[PDB]
């Protein structure tokens, strides 16, 4: 059950402004009617966000994989529950263990094993006039899923699949991040009443979970419900309508930002303490009023393009064979000094050949050896 | 298999190349080409590691490069005892691990010499005997890069003919020998043959007509 | 060599002498460096500078401003460009 | 020697091999003409032939004591061979893809018949093979396996012009070789000129006459 | 328990921690704690409790702790800079071995990179060592990147297997249900008075 979807029109992208959207609690503190100061991974203010939709009537189903660079802010604008969760990893094609994050009509699931995810991974929902119901029919992810590592799944429910005519009332925001084998989620959810183009506003995304999944992730791909019914004729790839949603994908990067506490605990507003020159000094003010005058801000910065590395012509390697693995050793009163010229480093070769049992440095850490260059060996 | 040119040599204290141009996906897809040495008897000595190294000993004369599908060693002065083979060997793809084919390398001090050939018939007894083989001889060519062709009335011929490796006399020079197997019948269908033997470029032939 | 940094590179007039790497300034930082291929000397620069201050009306008035770059002569190492330089 | 359709075994030292990255390939070359690669394994454990060899023969090491074995099993007279045992040159954990210490290796002659007793012609004195003052005339000796075999010339009395060539060994399997002699052409037939074929492994001993043709 | 290139981890949830059950089952040989003073264990309460598990060689134990290097803490199990548990690890040659060897246990031994600390690479590819491709074939510079330890009952100590427990917890901060053998009192409001919250 995986197949390659078609009649699907062409497009460019889209991109849109997150008006000082994406900020999350920090902490588990609770403060009340203070400014807090707080560095952290944080979707700048006025980012440009993408935007992918599905709407038929033209077809647009759009699900591609998208970096995860150092965390993401997702956004789903809906009606009638298209967007179903995520799959997370870096190759997802079983030589790799991979995320999974699905909401079936009944269940939540969590699975991190190695799975074989398709091009066009989805699920489906059928609709009958004989019957009154839309039911969940096609759940067409993967193929296989054989070590895994972590299993949850929630108390069984039931959704509502219905599909609506009106316009997007739900707002559904998520701030995924990936930290020493942890993958944290916020979470936050609100009503509108709209009909495209992320809205403007302020709200503060509370913690969700954290999973201990231990993985490495590099890309991510979103997962999308199908619509089936008497007027989809097609064979199982051509007769599918698509439905209505929208959503927005935008990075984290590591920010300062003030938080404004009131005094039932809830923050109501920040301060992007990077964006221009006058956040820098309301930030610097510790205040979100600056009266009239002229200040001081920091030094022009600029950054860094390009990393170099310049070392010296070496080509042999240094010889870890005839020193640890020598013959005939030396006695303690009389002990052998030998001298290491121009060689390369490389203790690697050793880790198949010996332990050791003792090791200890003294003016170096052991985890920066093969980043330097030593003199008098 | 690659290919190198079966025979180079030139003055003593002087450089001479010897090419490999191997084809891609050995010699070219890759970087493990070396060059070996035999002296005629001994094992082989590795002489040359991945394409510009050595290992301990190897008096630094020896060196090679590679610039494509074509690897290439190179002697800088000849003392007077580097006469061997001087395989050269890439890593295929597949595990694989091909070689060379092998090219001598004299050092004449004095001046080539002139293939002598020598052809013979059948004898009659042969001819009685139901059979026939033709005898080509070659002997003294310094420099020992000879090779042969046989011919019928007028065409060339591939079956039926053996031929030695060259052979080193006393006086330094070789000597070689090929045989030609025919039907009496065939020996009488054509009118004449010959062996040519081909040597530095120059070329020199005999022919022989049934009676 | 294993030394790290931030900043611009750039060709020098020092002349080393064979048992030198290095070169420190006043301060004590690292402001020259020998090639270890090329065995040319460089000078590094560092990447920040110029002062910057900000003019506003007051933000319970607009949130217009100006910016003053106090090391910048225009006739650039500036945020934005807009109108009015 | 072995009649094909025989088994052989071929045994070398491994001597520190149970690092990884040890490779000790097996390679061949045959009386005259070149090297070729036969065999590897690979101290993970790992066996890879060559082609025309493959199903017949099999590397299984000893990791018992330290002795490496290829197996040869149905050997089909065109693997005549030198072999040698090959071991790697290594630079750390990378194989250089070179062979460093060889081994002088075994002969493996693969034949049949046994041995076989020469036939002898005489090749005539001609004018095709006359130039001037002299006129070459010689015995062919062929169809031999027992591989020492010798011809003279009148009982070892010339030494001026004889010159045996070196055997060539047929696809048959059989050697053969003609020795050859120049004589002034004013003694085409004049005086004796008997070539003696002696064969030491078998009794073989015939003298024949080289005369000009009729 | 588990081989160390597929370490285990168990979540530790609403218990109560009394470690002086085990002074009389267990000896251990090595238990260092990071973030926390091994006299204050059983007057704290414990947020986010794990407990990783393996096997190693009694040589790679010292490679258990932040800032390591290493065939173990390179690409096998890697600690973050910032750890806050304790490390276990005991001797366990008179069950983890027999006679001949146990090969049940394996270990990483190639990688492209070191791993990210607390991170698990069960994959099975084969490692590239030279520039030619091989398409997932054992040979010429291309390696199966798992071992498996030689443990027979007579070999030296140091190569002989030891398991290793991994405790992961916060402090303070958030809300816990570990907590340790400390007694609950009432509460006394309007007062001044010590507390232990
Ligand atoms: C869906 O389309 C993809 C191409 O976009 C097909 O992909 C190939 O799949 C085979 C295995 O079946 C691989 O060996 C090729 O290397 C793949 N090529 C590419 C470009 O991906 C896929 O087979 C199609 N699947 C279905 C059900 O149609
Ligand atoms: C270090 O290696 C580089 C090449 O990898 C050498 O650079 C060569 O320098 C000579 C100058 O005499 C140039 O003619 C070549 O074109 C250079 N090669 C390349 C690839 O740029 C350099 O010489 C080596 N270091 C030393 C000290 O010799
Ligand atoms: C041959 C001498 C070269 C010395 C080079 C100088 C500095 C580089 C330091 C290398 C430290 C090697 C220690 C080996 C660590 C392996 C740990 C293990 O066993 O798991
Ligand atoms: C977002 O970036 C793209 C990159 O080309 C650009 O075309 C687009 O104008 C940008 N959008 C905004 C709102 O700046
Ligand atoms: C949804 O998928 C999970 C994944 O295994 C499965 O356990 C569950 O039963 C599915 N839902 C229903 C209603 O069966
Ligand atoms: C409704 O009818 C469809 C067939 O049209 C059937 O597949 C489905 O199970 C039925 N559901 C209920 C609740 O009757
Ligand atoms: C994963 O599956 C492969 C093949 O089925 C198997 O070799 C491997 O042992 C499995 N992983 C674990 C941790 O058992
Ligand atoms: C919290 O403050 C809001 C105004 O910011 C107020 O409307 C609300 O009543 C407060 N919540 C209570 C009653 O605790
Ligand atoms: C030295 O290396 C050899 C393999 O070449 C190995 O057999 C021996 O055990 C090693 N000895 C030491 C002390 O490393
Ligand atoms: C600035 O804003 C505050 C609160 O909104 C207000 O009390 C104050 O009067 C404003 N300033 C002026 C000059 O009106
Ligand atoms: C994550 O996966 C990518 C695949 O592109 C790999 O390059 C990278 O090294 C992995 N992470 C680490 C820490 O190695």
């Amino acid at each position: 059950q995986c197949v390659n979807l078609t009649t699907r029109t062409q497009l460019p992208p889209a991109y849109t402004n997150s008006f000082t959207r994406g900020v999350y609690y920090p902490d588990k503190v609770f403060r009340s009617s203070v400014l807090h100061s707080t560095q952290d991974l944080f979707l700048p203010f006025f980012s440009n966000v993408t935007w992918f939709h599905a709407i038929h009537v033209t077809k647009r189903f759009d699900n591609p994989v998208l970096p995860f660079n150092d965390g993401v802010y997702f956004a789903s604008t809906e009606k009638s529950n298209i967007i179903r969760g995520w799959i997370f990893g870096t190759t997802l094609d079983s030589k790799t263990q991979s995320l999974l994050i699905v909401n079936n009509a009944t269940n939540v699931v969590i699975k991190v094993c190695e799975f074989q995810f398709c091009n066009d991974p989805f699920l489906g929902v059928y609709y009958h006039k004989n019957n009154k119901s839309w039911m969940e029919s096609e759940f067409r992810v993967y193929s296989s899923a054989n070590n895994c590592t972590f299993e949850y799944v929630s108390q069984p429910f039931l959704m509502d699949l219905e599909g609506k005519q009106g316009n997007f009332k739900n707002l559904r925001e998520f701030v995924f991040k990936n930290i020493d084998g942890y993958f944290k989620i916020y979470s936050k959810h609100t009503p509108i009443n709209l009909v495209r183009d992320l809205p403007q506003g302020f709200s503060a995304l509370e913690p969700l979970v954290d999973l201990p999944i231990g993985i490495n992730i590099t890309r991510f791909q979103t997962l999308l419900a199908l619509h089936r019914s008497y007027l989809t004729p097609g064979d199982s790839s051509s007769g599918w309508t698509a439905g209505a949603a929208a959503y927005y994908v935008g990075y984290l990067q590591p920010r300062t930002f003030l938080l404004k506490y009131n005094e039932n605990g809830t923050i109501t507003d920040a301060v992007d303490c990077a964006l221009d020159p006058l956040s820098e000094t309301k930030c610097t003010l510790k205040s979100f009023t600056v009266e009239k005058g002229i200040y001081q801000t920091s030094n022009f910065r600029v950054q860094p393009t390009e990393s170099i590395v310049r070392f010296p012509n070496i080509t042999n390697l240094c010889p870890f064979g005839e020193v640890f693995n020598a013959t005939r050793f030396a006695s303690v009163y009389a002990w052998n000094r030998k001298r290491i010229s121009n060689c390369v480093a490389d203790y690697s070769v050793l880790y198949n050949s010996a332990s050791f049992s003792t090791f200890k440095c003294y003016g170096v850490s052991p985890t920066k050896l093969n980043d330097l260059c030593f003199t008098n060996v | 298999a690659l290919t190198q040119p079966p025979s180079a040599s030139g003055s003593p204290g002087q450089s001479v190349t010897i090419s490999c141009t191997g084809t891609s996906s050995d010699v070219g897809g890759s970087n493990y080409v070396s060059w070996y040495q035999q002296h005629p008897g001994k094992a082989p000595k590795l002489m040359i590691s991945e394409v510009s190294k050595r290992p301990s000993g190897v008096p630094d004369r020896f060196s090679g490069s590679k610039s494509g599908n074509t690897a290439s060693l190179t002697v800088s002065g000849l003392q007077a005892e580097d006469e061997a083979d001087y395989y050269c060997s890439s890593y295929a793809g597949s595990n694989n691990w091909v070689f060379g084919g092998g090219t001598k390398l004299t050092v004449l001090g004095q001046p080539k010499a002139a293939p002598s050939v020598t052809l013979f018939p059948p004898s009659s007894e042969e001819l009685q005997a139901n059979k026939a083989t033709l005898v080509c001889l070659i002997s003294d060519f310094y420099p020992g890069a000879v090779t042969v062709a046989w011919k019928g009335d007028s065409s060339p011929v591939k079956a039926g003919v053996e031929t030695t490796t060259p052979s080193k006399q006393s006086n330094n020079k070789y000597a070689a020998s090929s045989y030609l197997s025919l039907t009496p019948e065939q020996w009488k269908s054509h009118r004449s043959y010959s062996c040519q033997v081909t040597h530095e470029g120059s070329t020199v032939e005999k022919t022989v007509a049934p009676t | 060599n294993g030394l790290t940094g931030t900043g611009v590179l750039t060709e020098s007039n020092k002349k080393f002498l064979p048992f030198q790497q290095f070169g420190r300034d006043i301060a004590d930082t690292t402001d020259a460096v020998r090639d270890p291929q090329t065995l040319e000397i460089l000078d590094i620069t560092p990447c920040s500078f110029g002062g910057v201050s900000v003019i506003t009306p007051g933000t319970n008035t607009s949130n217009q401003v100006a910016v003053l770059y106090q090391d910048v002569n225009c006739t650039w190492r500036v945020y934005s460009t807009g109108s009015n330089v | 020697q072995i009649q094909p359709g025989g088994s052989l075994r071929l045994s070398c030292a491994a001597s520190g091999f149970s690092f990884i990255s040890n490779y000790m390939s097996w390679v061949r070359q045959a009386p005259g003409k070149g090297l070729e690669w036969v065999s590897v394994i690979y101290s993970g454990g790992s066996t890879f032939y060559a082609d025309s060899v493959k199903g017949r023969f099999t590397i299984s090491r000893d990791k018992s004591k330290n002795t490496l074995y290829l197996q040869m099993n149905s050997l089909r007279a065109e693997d005549t061979a030198f072999y040698y045992c090959a071991r790697g040159l290594i630079r750390g954990i990378i194989m250089t893809g070179a062979f460093d210490i060889w081994d002088e290796g075994t002969m493996v002659t693969v034949s049949s018949a046994s041995t076989k007793g020469p036939s002898v012609f005489p090749l005539a004195p001609s004018s095709k093979s006359t130039s001037g003052g002299t006129a070459a005339l010689g015995c062919l000796v062929k169809d031999y396996f027992p591989e020492p075999v010798t011809v003279s010339w009148n009982s070892g009395a010339l030494t001026s012009g004889v010159h045996t060539f070196p055997a060539v060994l047929q696809s048959s399997g059989l050697y053969s070789l003609s020795s050859v002699v120049t004589v002034p052409s004013s003694s085409l037939g004049t005086q004796t000129y008997i070539c003696n074929v002696n064969h030491k492994p078998s009794n073989t001993k015939v003298d024949k006459k080289v005369e000009p043709k009729s | 328990f588990a081989s160390v290139y597929a370490w285990n981890r168990k979540r530790i949830s609403n218990c109560v921690a009394d470690y002086s059950v085990l002074y009389n089952s267990a000896s251990f040989s090595t238990f260092k704690c990071y973030g926390v003073s091994p006299t204050k264990l059983n007057d704290l309460c414990f947020t986010n409790v794990y407990a990783d598990s393996f096997v190693i060689r009694g040589d790679e134990v010292r490679q258990i702790a932040p800032g390591q290097t290493g065939k173990i803490a390179d690409y096998n199990y890697k600690l973050p800079d910032d750890f806050t548990g304790c490390v276990i690890a005991w001797n366990s040659n008179n069950l983890d071995s027999k006679v001949g060897g146990n090969y049940n246990y394996l270990y990483r031994l190639f990688r492209k990179s070191n791993l990210k600390p607390f991170e698990r690479d069960i994959s099975t590819e084969i490692y590239q060592a030279g520039s030619t491709p091989c398409n997932g074939v054992e040979g010429f510079n291309c390696y199966f990147p798992l071992q498996s330890y030689g443990f027979q009952p007579t070999n030296g100590v140091g190569y002989q297997p030891y398991r290793v427990v991994v405790l992961s917890f916060e402090l303070l901060h958030a809300p816990a249900t570990v907590c340790g053998p400390k007694k609950s009192t009432n509460l006394v409001k309007n007062k001044c008075v010590n507390f232990n919250f």
